[PDB]
């Protein structure tokens, strides 16, 4: 039991501020060696965060993070080599006036990708909610991403319980007409309009033009709706789904699900559940699926930890009587999984004191080869015999700052072996498969100002777009 | 803050009680307990009265030691009988001495005025602003006397700093005045108050009367007209008035006040099975067994009445504003005030909240119940020999006084010159700290001690003795300290009265502690002359020639004495025959009242030798009791309330002994117990002494507190003389010198236990104190030098090892000789901690610049008064917890304070007035490690003539040097102890905050110190900047202060408020806000924007965010403006609208909101927002609470409440897009909630309601009645009836909680009283509820069948929900688990299954240790603590002495562990902890 003397500790200034914190680390591969991992929180003249950093960049004596605020309150401006920068502002009421993102790491960071969001509002007498907000693209095609319609107090609205409601929200991909409500507060209905052709990537769902006399050019004919009724407790009593489906449900005295039925598109509604039953912990205990297969659940009564779950087919069933699974799990005192087994046989694990799962072992299928950007073939038919799967070891490696190094494996009887690197930045979390580059200085160019990645694969470019 | 919305109900809660707990320790040490009265606030203008008991109190209508006085202002007379002239003296309602003020021109506050609040008066008053000797807070006093006495009466006015303004004693009912010359007034009762809202409260009194008053009451106590009692209070005035209602030529009708408190002294039918009538009935107020009378003013008071019930009344159809005829307010609730009675005392047994159902049934809360340690005549012990003294009496061989001031006499045998030999009281070795003995004599240097009128008299009244010198021509004294310091001789400005003889030498009637001789008999009265140990001329007086004449010194079977049969404290003249007793009322200088006979005494005239009587009070009331000797027995006569006498107790003497003319009986506290024992010598044999410890405990101490919910207490109490004996024992163990000057055995709280009636756990708390303190000049108490507390729970459980509490503290006695020494008592394991604070003596100056104090050196007089002002200030305290570790000798923390005392000028040529100020504070957080505390200090710098906190500074000190080796355990990864550091720890920090105020402080406005402006800034510095002893005031004011004007800083904030009002957004008298204002953004903060924005984009974002620039506060010359927010835009009615809020708008950017009020301007009936969303409500004015609501969609919600105003059922219904939905309307489908859990379980679904709930606060008690038991015992129900007077069972048939003990135990009476209980188990106070998930139009309606349980206090104990049938554990009827043969919990199928939730077991501080897992049960009733402890799984939270978990254990031994240090905290998990 490795874990003896691996505590964590937090440290404070005379203002009681959380100046520093420590975690002890120890790989079971390194049982004689204990690492001390630490990071810092500098505080300002205001008694608030001045600086806090990546441990490894810090101990390499590089500074890479920033956080800046109003007179008290909250961050105005904030940067990392990972995140890029970020700026906002909001009202005295906290209503937002502006936000910006995807701004680079030089004198000043690059505002040309700021993807600016700004907001338009209810005015006197109305309470002051935003009636719209827009993507105010810097120096470019600024476009109104969304628009809110708030109802009045007509008797119609009152009956629909839509008084003051956001009875429309036009948005990216179109509009929700918040088009009726029950006195419980749950909807009586909503209508969704998708775009005039949701196929057409360049009808933008940006609400240029003054009203739907224009925006009809941007909303579908393929409009759909949901209609609903509910408990006084608000749980669903029934529902309708305009393509042709529909819903009904029933419950136990504590509100737990007993049974349910759903109308299939344009046709019958039929029962789902055959049995469903629960523990004193309220968690499931005894069930039977609509196909008639039977399940039960098992807990440590001292702790409610699930020790296992078991399932079988009944006598004379269409697929015949059979135990389908008997899941059993092995835990450390904290509860980390040490091993698992099932029958219808085993696997096992290792951890650092810091609970990095450093090793895993068990059965995996032969012949799939080294995992890449792919899904290999299923075995067909379903294997009647077990030797098609084989022993493996799988292992992993990590930084004292929050980064990984390599992944390392053998399935020896298959001869499938690898060790594979994520190249990671000399000065950030940015990192990629070795295939893209092996060089930790070069890797950080493979990312956007937000730090979104350029590519999936050697040429598989990632089309990042405004609003990230 | 935003709109006070019409509110959708939450629908539930937990069972209440009231005020359940007594406070922590205090330097008075006196037992006291108190709870506010449970009656409605009205519009927020309702009285603040409270029930209170104190061991320090006298007697009254509340019962003995109880107290619920209104506020009143009064004469001062503890020196003696007042003058009734110019020279009279007076006291504030808070109890403080009062004096004529000075104007700021240097002259007294004299003027005459012809208007009040500018309302013109019919005739002018001489008026004076009045000054207390010591300020608690700066309330303004004016006294009002007619310009000539024919022009009515004087009266009083008070002004609060919050402007609440009060008048006292304009009328006779509101005045207490001489029954035979009302030109003399003793006190002015609170009669009216006014608010700036023009709202009021009015207070109605009654005098005494002959209702239920007997012949003897008239004959002995005719002059009752001075007395007063509170008859009614009323409030909620329908018309606002900024001036007093007293200014009406007649007061408006009862109907003008919509809320009323009616006080009933047993008048209405005390039965609960009837709603009280608003009127009283033909009873009138009752009599009492135990009427007392007082003469504390040279005039009678006679005290005939006690309460029984108090009733709250709301004028319903006025409040509804629906009818005007016959405005009968309903009784909202009845307080019951239930008393124990005896012919000398009465006191509350109990109290209850009661309210009445629409069927007229009472409904009742479970009572709160009391008991008191009390006198007895049954239990008395047999007599005991006195080896210690056994022969040393009978003429010369006895001599005794408490020369040392032990609070206990020592036997100072003295025979000759020098024979002064003090056999002294000592603790016995071994046994309880109660056993005491006279140790051996000692010799000490002394006066030649003869030919001098020798006596160890304190002539001065110090409480500390002189010795009298009076030889031929030779006259003075010496003074002797407790040290035995016989001071040098004292000539006395000597003018004693000529000693013609001792015959009829008076002592008491000059005034307590002021005693002086008078030689007197018939038809004349010489005057006493003693002041303080000097004398006036011995003047001559007589009382009126009709007054019967008392005269000492005839042996004819008769006696006379100065001895208070009456127990006022004045040792009245009393004359005794063989057959009768007569006593003369004290009348002060030269005067007596006509004597009263006291009934009951007699003895056979054949044989009544007078000297066979003995004089002592025995009952402890003050009433002198009587003892008479038979040769075999004592006859003991006990004084009934100071009126007549009980049947005599006959007491058998020690066996074979006979009482005779040699025998000397006495009573004394040789026990040191604070209540005496009989002590006697029989100088016949060589042994002679005997005692009887008649009194086991001092009576009349409230010793048990209970509520029937399940709270109960054992309370414990101890003599100061006993504590001092312990102190003296230690003092001489140190060889130190006894100067614990406190010449009186006060008796004080010592220990208490609180026992949880339910779980059987309990809480132990105990206290001790040292250097009891006394004013040797003013003759008054001065506290203790040190206080100590300790505490643990006691546990039903070894799983909880206690680690017992300790804390110690020190307070100002105001006596340098003591106060200096306390410093030496301080813990000093650390020594880097800074040298202490000290009291700053300072004088206020109207300095002709802005006003300031100036620190100064008082004279010896001034210092005396100033220290007497610092009296009781907390100086220091020191916190500990005890365990197996060698750091229980180290504090967790220590705290210390600096005070400053402001002197103020006076018309008093002898002393100033004063105020005291807590100018500095500091603490060290040690975490029981002495080396490296965290340290912090907070200080004030600027304050005005009204002491407002204008400027403050606070400090957080840098860390000490890194330790030379780990003070912390070896278990730590060793690198930690080298790693746990930051430069930030070495960064010193200081904090600046500064503010100023308005003062509408003229005419009849007294609005002190209203908030005007505030700012914040901060400083940081290196450790090397630290001043030598840290900071003090003198450090912080300096030109080289680190926050002096030279020193730059980060600005951090400012705030302001604009008022709406008469000028310049300065406050109205109502000081309504126009808008709130705060700073938000600053030049340095802008540099965050600089990476993105520009001037225009910055400015437009700021303005669109609504901020503006404004002047920066406390800008001296050149500072930039700053961006501010402004908030809270709202509007209000006028005074005629009671200034009610009409609308609100958090900021102008938002949509507004609008409010609508009832005609009384009490209730917001209706509202709408500026999106025009309506909301509506309709209101139960019993509770000022909406029984209905309507939303903006016109969906209704409706709710119904019990007579106390508990929510008990609710429903909602409304509109549903071309349909109406929810339940039915209430009147469409009415319902009533069932009476019981089983009655509710009988219900079907389909009920037209969202919810209902049921409750049992009384569930803890069994309820027992004639029905069954009349079969079992058939004693014609005489028990069934009398168990109420036995208070075993209440009027509503519950087993009364103390009753259960009381009647079984008192004579071991019928075991039935226990046998018939447990068929109902004591059931935790609990509730059941249903809420329905679907409308009654659907036959599918799920019901949330849920129950919850709480302790005797309000702690949630556990809860359950009914669940679908299935396997469950099984409850036994006796609450046991059902179990298998192996004792396994009986896990079996049940239909009545529940899921059980939330159970835990708790510390008395509520900390849940064992938090249990969920489980099934077959029953709603409670499952036993014992079986739970036996079987049920829980994690166990493990708390430090601060109450922090340093560990938690899983239900299976693995742990989470945490350890705390001043600079860091360590954390460990179940795996790392498995190293254990």
């Amino acid at each position: 039991q490795l874990f003896s003397k691996t505590p964590s500790v937090t440290v404070f200034d005379n203002r009681g501020l959380s100046v520093r914190d420590i975690a002890y680390r120890r790989h079971p591969d390194t049982p004689k060696v204990t690492e001390e991992c630490i990071t810092y929180h500098q505080f300002d003249f205001r008694g608030f965060l001045a600086q806090s950093l990546d441990p490894r960049l810090n101990h390499k004596e590089v500074t890479n993070f920033s956080y800046l605020t109003d007179l008290n309150g909250n961050i105005i401006y904030t940067q990392s080599v990972d995140a890029g920068n970020t700026l906002v502002l909001n009202d005295t009421e906290g209503r937002s006036v502006i936000a910006m993102t995807n701004i680079s790491r030089n004198g000043k960071d690059d505002l040309s990708l700021a993807v600016t969001r700004t907001f338009q509002y209810e005015n006197a007498p109305l309470p002051g909610r935003p009636l719209s907000v827009t993507e105010q693209v810097n120096g470019e095609n600024a476009r109104i991403t969304e628009h809110f319609v708030y109802a009045g107090n007509t008797p119609q609205e009152k009956n629909l319980n839509l008084a003051g409601q956001c009875v429309s929200y036009y948005d990216a991909a179109g509009l929700i007409q918040t088009d009726s409500v029950s006195l419980t507060g749950k909807p009586l209905s909503v209508s969704r309009k998708l775009l005039k052709n949701l196929d057409d990537t360049n009808i933008l769902a940006d609400w240029q033009g003054n009203d739907t006399s224009a925006w009809n050019s941007l909303l579908a004919t393929e409009i759909y709706t949901t209609v609903t009724r509910t408990d006084a407790a608000g749980a669903v009593l029934t529902t309708i789904d305009a393509v042709g489906n529909q819903q009904r449900v029933a419950f136990d005295i504590a509100g737990q699900l007993s049974a349910s039925w759903l109308t299939l598109k344009g046709g019958q509604e039929q029962v789902i559940i055959k049995v469903l039953t629960y523990s004193a912990a309220g968690q499931k205990l005894r069930e039977e699926g609509g196909n008639g297969v039977v399940t039960t659940y098992t807990y440590e009564a001292e702790t409610q930890r699930l020790i296992g779950i078991k399932t079988e087919r009944p006598n004379g069933h269409a697929a015949g009587a059979k135990v389908l699974q008997d899941l059993r799990y092995e835990y450390d005192p904290v509860g980390n999984v040490l091993s698992i087994t099932n029958d219808a046989p085993e696997n096992a694990y290792r951890y650092d004191s810091l609970y990095q799962l450093v090793s895993a072992s068990g059965r995996e299928v032969a012949g799939a080869g080294q995992q890449g950007s792919d899904l290999p073939s299923p075995l067909v038919p379903l294997p009647s015999d077990s030797s098609v799967y084989t022993n493996y070891t799988r292992t992993y490696t990590y930084d004292s700052a929050g980064n990984l190094m390599r992944i390392r494996h053998s399935a020896p009887a298959t001869n499938n072996n690898y060790t594979l690197n994520i190249t990671v930045s000399e000065r950030s979390n940015r990192g990629v498969m070795s295939s893209l580059t092996e060089n930790p200085a070069d890797v950080d160019a493979l990312f956007t100002a937000s730090g979104s990645q350029k590519c999936l694969q050697q040429g598989q470019s990632l089309i990042w777009t405004p609003r990230g | 803050m935003a709109i006070t919305t019409l509110s959708l109900p939450k629908g539930g809660g937990a069972i209440n009680g009231m005020g359940e707990s007594v406070g922590q320790a205090g330097p008075d040490g006196m037992v006291t307990f108190s709870i506010p009265l449970p009656f409605s606030a009205g519009r927020g203008v309702a009285p603040a009265l409270s029930l209170s008991y104190s061991s320090g109190a006298g007697n009254g209508p509340f019962g003995m030691g109880w107290q619920c006085s209104a506020m009143s202002i009064s004469r001062r007379t503890q020196k003696g009988v007042p003058q009734y002239n110019e020279d009279d003296e007076f006291l504030s309602p808070s109890g403080e001495v009062m004096a004529i003020a000075l104007n700021d021109s240097g002259f007294e506050d004299v003027r005459t005025a012809n208007r009040l609040q500018g309302i013109p008066l019919p005739f002018s008053y001489k008026v004076t602003r009045y000054q207390p000797r010591l300020i608690q807070d700066f309330i303004k006093i004016e006294y009002w006397q007619p310009v000539k006495q024919t022009d009515g009466t004087p009266f009083w006015i008070i002004y609060s700093p919050d402007g609440q303004t009060h008048i006292l004693g304009k009328n006779s009912h509101s005045r207490v005045a001489n029954a035979e010359n009302p030109s003399q007034i003793a006190s002015w009762l609170l009669e009216e108050t006014v608010t700036p809202t023009g709202e009021h409260i009015y207070y109605q009194y009654s005098g005494e009367n002959q209702v239920n008053c007997t012949d003897a009451e008239i004959a002995l106590h005719p002059q009752d007209s001075a007395q007063r009692y509170l008859a009614r209070i009323d409030y909620g005035n329908i018309s606002p008035q900024a001036s007093l209602f007293v200014l009406d030529e007649e007061l408006p009708n009862l109907t003008q006040w919509l809320f009323h408190l009616v006080f009933d002294y047993g008048e209405r039918d005390i039965s609960i099975n009837k709603i009280p009538t608003f009127e009283g009935g033909t009873t009138g107020w009752l009599a009492r067994p135990d009427m007392f009378s007082r003469y504390d003013f040279g005039i009678e008071i006679r005290n005939r009445r006690l309460c029984h019930q108090v009733l709250g009344f709301h004028r319903l159809e006025a409040l509804n504003d629906r009818d005007v005829t016959d405005e009968i307010p309903v009784l909202v609730n009845r307080l019951t005030l239930d008393y124990d009675l005896n012919n000398s005392v009465s006191t509350l047994v109990a109290v209850r909240q009661v309210a009445y159902e629409t069927d007229g049934s009472p409904i009742t809360q479970p009572p709160l119940e009391f008991d008191y340690q009390r006198f007895d005549t049954g239990s008395i012990p047999g007599w005991q020999e006195m080896p210690q003294l056994e022969a040393f009496n009978g003429y010369q061989p006895y001599q005794m006084i408490d020369l040392y001031g032990e609070g206990t006499p020592g036997i100072l045998y003295q025979e000759t010159p020098g024979a002064w030999w003090y056999k002294s009281p000592q603790r016995q070795i071994g046994g309880d700290s109660n056993a005491v003995t006279y140790g051996a004599m000692k010799a000490l240097p002394k006066i030649p001690r003869l030919q001098e009128g020798a006596t160890l008299m304190d002539i001065n009244g110090d409480g500390r003795l002189d010795w009298v010198i009076t030889s031929a021509g030779v006259r003075g004294f010496h003074s002797i300290h407790s040290t035995g310091e016989w001071t040098h001789f004292t000539p006395l400005n000597t003018l004693p009265t000529e000693y013609f003889h001792p015959k009829a030498q008076l002592a008491d009637l000059v005034g307590a502690g002021l005693s002086d001789l008078v030689l007197i008999g018939p038809k004349s009265v010489r005057l006493y002359a003693n002041q303080q140990g000097n004398w006036a001329p011995a003047q001559d007086v007589t009382q009126a020639e009709n007054v019967s004449l008392p005269v000492i010194g005839i042996d004819s079977r008769q006696l006379v004495a100065f001895a208070d049969m009456l127990g006022s404290g004045q040792q009245h003249l009393v004359e005794i025959t063989a057959d009768s007793v007569k006593c003369w009322p004290n009348m002060g200088h030269g005067r007596f009242g006509q004597p009263l006979t006291l009934e009951g005494f007699s003895q056979p005239q054949t044989s009544f030798n007078p000297d066979r009587v003995f004089l002592a009070d025995i009952d402890g009331s003050g009433t002198n009791d009587i003892i008479y000797a038979h040769s075999e027995c004592l006859e003991i006569y006990l004084n009934e309330s100071g009126n007549r006498f009980s049947k005599p107790i006959s007491l058998l003497l020690p066996d074979g002994v006979n009482f005779d003319n040699t025998c000397q009986l006495q009573a004394a506290d040789i026990q040191g117990l604070g209540i005496a024992s009989l002590v006697m010598t029989v100088p016949h044999m060589s042994p002679t002494h005997w005692r009887c410890d008649l009194a086991l405990n001092k009576p009349w101490l409230l010793n048990v507190m209970n509520n029937n919910r399940g709270a109960e207490t054992c309370l414990f109490y101890r003599s100061s003389a006993q504590f001092w004996l312990d102190e003296k024992q230690l003092v001489e163990a140190a060889g130190q010198q006894p100067e614990c000057h406190l010449p009186f055995p006060m008796h004080l709280h010592w220990r208490s236990e609180i026992f949880d009636e339910i779980t059987g756990n309990r809480l132990t708390q105990e206290q001790e104190y040292a250097h009891g303190s006394w004013d040797g000049q003013e003759r008054e108490f001065r506290g203790f030098g040190r206080l100590i507390q300790r505490d643990t729970d006691g546990f039903a459980q070894v799983d909880i090892p206690t680690h017992p509490s300790r804390t110690v503290s020190w307070f100002a006695t105001g006596i340098p000789e003591i106060d200096t020494t306390l410093s030496a008592e301080f813990w000093r394991g650390d020594d880097q901690a800074f040298s202490p604070f000290s009291p700053r003596f300072t004088r206020w100056e109207n300095d002709s610049e802005a006003g300031s104090d100036v620190a100064f050196i008082p004279s010896e007089h001034d210092a005396f008064w100033l220290n007497r002002a610092m009296k009781g200030q907390l100086l220091r305290s020191e916190l500990y917890g005890d365990d197996g570790t060698p750091e229980a000798e180290i504090p967790y923390s220590v705290t210390e304070m600096r005070h400053q005392v402001r002197a103020l000028p006076t018309t008093d040529a002898t002393v100033p007035s004063a105020w005291c100020s807590t100018i500095e504070t500091r603490s060290y957080q040690y975490q029981r490690v002495a080396a490296d505390p965290q340290c912090s200090q907070q200080v004030v710098i600027k304050a005005d003539r009204y002491g407002s906190p204008l400027l403050s500074v606070a400090i957080n000190y840098p860390r000490r040097k890194k330790p030379e080796k780990s003070p912390y355990p070896d278990d730590l990864p060793e690198t930690l102890f080298d790693s746990s550091y930051d430069t930030q720890q070495q960064q010193l920090h200081l904090t600046k905050q500064q503010q100023n105020y308005f003062h509408l402080t003229n005419d009849d406005n007294w609005l002190l110190g209203l908030p005007k402006e505030q700012r914040n800034d901060g400083y940081q510095y290196d450790q090397e900047r630290a001043p030598a002893n840290g900071f003090t005031l003198e450090t912080l004011i300096a030109s080289n202060s680190l926050i002096g004007s030279n020193q730059p800083f980060t600005y951090l904030g400012q705030s302001r408020v604009a008022y709406q009002g008469g000028v310049d957004e300065q406050p109205s008298l109502q000081a309504l806000v126009a808008y709130g204002e705060t700073a938000i953004l600053d030049e340095k903060t802008l540099q965050a924007f600089v990476g993105v924005l520009d001037s225009k984009t910055r400015d437009e974002l700021l303005f669109s965010a609504g901020y503006q620039l404004a002047p920066r506060l406390f800008r001296v010359e050149s500072e930039p403006d700053v961006w501010v927010a402004r908030q809270g835009y709202s509007e209000f009615g006028d005074y005629s609208q009671f200034w009610r809020p009409l609308s609100q708008r958090s900021t102008l950017l938002t949509g507004k909101t609008t409010l609508k009020w009832d005609k009384h301007y009490c209730v917001v009936i209706e509202t709408q927002d500026a999106a025009q969303l309506v909301t509506q409500a309709r209101y139960d004015y019993r509770f000022l609470t909406p029984y209905s609501l309507t939303d903006a969609n016109d969906n209704q919600h409706y709710v119904v409440l019990n007579p106390f105003g508990e929510v008990i059922a609710s429903r909602f219904w409304g509109t549903e897009a071309g349909k109406d939905a929810g339940y039915s309307t209430p009147q469409a489908k009415p319902f009533v909630v069932p009476a019981t859990i089983e009655a509710a379980l009988a219900l079907s679904p389909g009920i037209p309601v969202a919810h209902c709930a049921i409750f049992e606060p009384e569930s803890w008690m069994q309820k027992l009645t004639q029905h069954d038991v009349s079969e079992r015992m058939a004693d014609n129900g005489t028990l069934w009836n009398a168990l109420l007077q036995a208070r075993f069972v209440t009027e509503d048939g519950y087993v009364c909680a103390l009753g259960r003990r009381r009647w079984m135990a008192r004579h071991g009476l019928s075991v039935l009283m226990l046998t018939l209980l447990a068929e109902i188990p004591r059931t935790p106070p609990h509730s059941l509820t249903i809420t329905t998930d679907r409308y009654d139009s659907d036959d599918q309606q799920q019901l949330r069948q849920r129950i919850l349980f709480s302790d005797g206090f309000g702690r949630l104990l556990q809860s359950a929900q009914r669940v679908e049938a299935g396997e469950s554990w099984q409850r036994s009827e006796d609450s046991s688990l059902v179990v298998n043969v192996s004792g396994t919990p009986a896990l079996v199928v049940t239909d009545n299954r529940w899921a059980v939730s939330g159970r835990t077991e708790y510390d008395g501080k509520g900390q849940g240790i064992r938090v249990y897992q969920p489980y099934f049960l077959d029953d709603w009733r409670y499952l036993s603590d014992d079986s739970a402890r036996t079987d049920l799984f829980a994690d166990t939270h493990i708390y430090d002495p601060l109450g922090r978990e340093y560990q938690v254990i899983t239900a299976k031994g693995y742990r989470r562990e945490r350890q705390y240090t001043p600079w860091f905290v360590v954390n460990q998990d179940e795996n790392d902890t498995a190293a254990n």
